[PDB]
């Protein structure tokens, strides 16, 4: 119960989340109240424990560079095969890739994960 | 849902579409207009021609 | 280091779950689980009566929703009706469901009388002090 | 075009608009830039027709091979010659005076990948 | 998580809210949501017997219920 | 060793030291190789039981990294060399296939 019935408008709002410095000593002054949609659209349950979702494929590994906390020279080297790739393809991408005008010859971007 | 990366940019495109059309926008209009100069802009040094 | 902190306190053990419906709610999600169904809403032991919807078109909502544009397969997957590989393999998992909605049922007739003279200490017998 | 919604006409003028940047920026034009006569559009096509064909040649052997370092091989050395070529069409063209030599530069290009880039691809594939 | 204690609110404009929302989705879900439009909201079902005790426990009677059911038909004509 | 089932690649055995040798010293692949090593313990020698743990070491891969469902099914080449790195999951099953294929016992 994240959200609290409103007499004037007979109906669910709420805020973001806020300190209790805030909620109980300027309670009667509350900016931004947006009517509560609901946690799933369809009224289901979302309260379920999460987890880490499977990575996904590496172009320019990230070990090349490990050893520093602070990433510079890896963005640097990314960029730099990013702008090769894109080098290559950045004035097809309007007529063969993701910017064409129809679905149909809709093709992803060949440098996306590099991006 | 899976994002994978290739269905995830599926889902994204049409929102760096509607981004990138709001960018070009801007930048055709008040860059271009307020900054580039078009045909050719040059100076020019006249000389009359000497006795 | 070795017993730097002296003292291990192994007797205190995991905290026991007495929730009423627990272990059929989770046989039943498991089971679930096994028919590989699209469908979230199948979650709820209910969903035949609060999703009808589910075993006719699969309309769960009049055009109110905020999912995105259904431009790939996961998208509208509650827009989705039960296919019949999808109603197979849920009507296997009849009967833990039918145990489920009985244990909730038989949970929801229980009512606080006056002969729980324990309600105020209840926490002892719920075994929360370790 | 005319019939949709909110969301769908301002996807289609974002496609729309992405691909106007070649209109937008031809008005802004450098005055001291080197000029060339441009290669002509059917001397372009002859040159992608030319491409295609070498394509053609190299396509099932670059598609039974399961190595990329094989099929990155037999890409470099094609392009080698490729890229002597280019440079000598680049130099010819930048120093061409009207539409004539233009044409000349690229017929010659393309005979050159013709004749003798087809043999040196065949020999290429043959050594795969 | 700290979760403070606050009992059933029992308030009268809520309840109406709930109460009206329970009785939309009795009408959608009786007829297996052969609606025109539905209007019903599972979720908020769930409130009404997190915060509606008395009419819940008045839903739960046959007697109440039918009176309920009998009001309901008036209205709806 | 974080994912497999030993403290110290020594309580390995040998299969461990297959692994080793298998990769250069830098190559995180050793680690999925040990992976194959652990789903092939009391499955190698039994018929089926290679047939599950190939098929442990396809959920593995499909698990670490985002997979397709014929992606690992259409590979047409599963031998490994040194520098092979755990970059996408076709690496990771191959290299756990091979980690299976040295699992004596």
């Amino acid at each position: 119960k994240c959200f609290f019935f409103d007499h004037g408008l007979k109906k669910y709002q709420m805020f973001e989340p806020e300190d209790m410095y805030t909620v109980v000593f300027e309670g009667w002054a509350l900016d931004d109240l947006i009517t509560f949609p609901g946690f799933t659209p369809t009224g289901r349950t979302n309260s379920y424990q999460i987890g880490l979702s499977p990575r996904q494929r590496t172009v320019v590994p990230t070990q090349t560079f490990y050893q520093m906390q602070d990433y510079y020279m890896l963005c640097g080297l990314r960029f730099e095969r990013w702008f090769r790739c894109d080098l290559v393809y950045h004035d097809q991408r309007h007529t063969k890739f993701d910017q064409v005008k129809n679905q149909k010859n809709y093709k992803t971007y060949p440098c996306y994960r590099e991006y | 849902t899976f994002g994978e990366l290739q269905t995830a940019d599926d889902y994204l495109h049409v929102l760096q579409l509607r981004s990138q059309n709001k960018w070009v926008k801007n930048y055709w209009n008040r860059s271009l207009q307020e900054t580039g100069k078009t045909n050719k802009a040059h100076v020019i040094s006249p000389q009359e021609q000497l006795r | 280091a070795l017993f730097f902190m002296a003292n291990t306190a192994i007797s205190v053990p995991s905290v026991l779950d007495t929730s009423p419906c627990m272990k059929q709610m989770l046989a039943y999600e498991d089971c679930v689980l096994d028919a590989n169904v699209p469908q979230q809403e199948v979650i709820h032991p209910q969903w035949p009566t609060i999703w009808p919807r589910l075993l006719t078109d699969g309309k769960l909502l009049e055009f109110d929703k905020v999912p995105f544009h259904p431009e790939n397969i996961y998208n509208y997957t509650y827009m989705r009706p039960l296919t019949k590989k999808n109603k197979q393999y849920l009507y296997e998992c009849e009967e833990e469901r039918f145990v489920f909605k009985a244990c909730l049922r038989k949970v929801i007739s229980l009512k606080k009388t006056d002969k729980h003279t324990s309600w105020d200490t209840a926490e002892v017998a719920n075994l929360q002090l370790t | 075009v005319e019939e949709m919604d909110t969301i769908q006409k301002m996807n289609y003028e974002a496609t729309v608009n992405m691909g106007r940047q070649d209109l937008i920026t031809r008005e802004y034009t450098f005055y001291s830039d080197y000029e060339f006569i441009p290669i002509q559009e059917d001397r372009k096509q002859q040159m992608e027709d030319a491409l295609n064909n070498l394509h053609k040649i190299i396509h099932p052997t670059v598609t039974q091979l399961k190595k990329k370092a094989n099929v990155q091989e037999i890409q470099d050395r094609v392009f080698r010659k490729l890229q002597g070529w280019e440079g000598e069409l680049n130099t010819c063209v930048f120093s061409a005076k009207n539409v004539r030599d233009s044409n000349f530069c690229a017929d010659r290009f393309t005979n050159r990948i013709n004749t003798e880039g087809v043999e040196f691809v065949k020999q290429i594939l043959r050594e795969y | 998580m700290e979760v403070k204690y606050r009992g059933p609110s029992d308030d009268k404009l809520e309840c109406e809210f709930l109460e009206n929302n329970l009785l939309s989705c009795l009408r959608e879900k009786s007829v297996q949501d052969n609606v025109a439009k539905m209007t019903c909201r599972p979720e908020f079902l769930v409130w009404f017997f997190l915060e509606c005790p008395t009419k819940a426990a008045v839903y739960h009677d046959p007697k109440g219920l039918r009176n309920i059911f009998i009001q309901d038909k008036i209205k709806q004509k | 060793m974080a994912q497999t089932a030993h403290q110290n690649r020594y309580q390995g055995g040998l299969c461990y030291a297959q692994c080793n040798e298998l990769f250069s010293f830098w190559n995180p692949s050793i680690q999925q190789c040990w992976k194959g090593c652990d789903f092939g313990v009391g499955r190698v020698n039994d018929p089926e039981g290679r047939i599950e743990a190939q098929q442990m070491c396809k959920r593995w891969a499909a698990e670490l990294y985002w997979t397709y469902k014929g992606e690992l099914d259409t590979i047409k080449d599963l031998r490994v060399h040194a520098d092979m790195y755990p970059t996408t999951p076709q690496n990771v099953y191959r290299a756990c296939l091979a980690g299976v294929r040295r699992q004596k016992f």
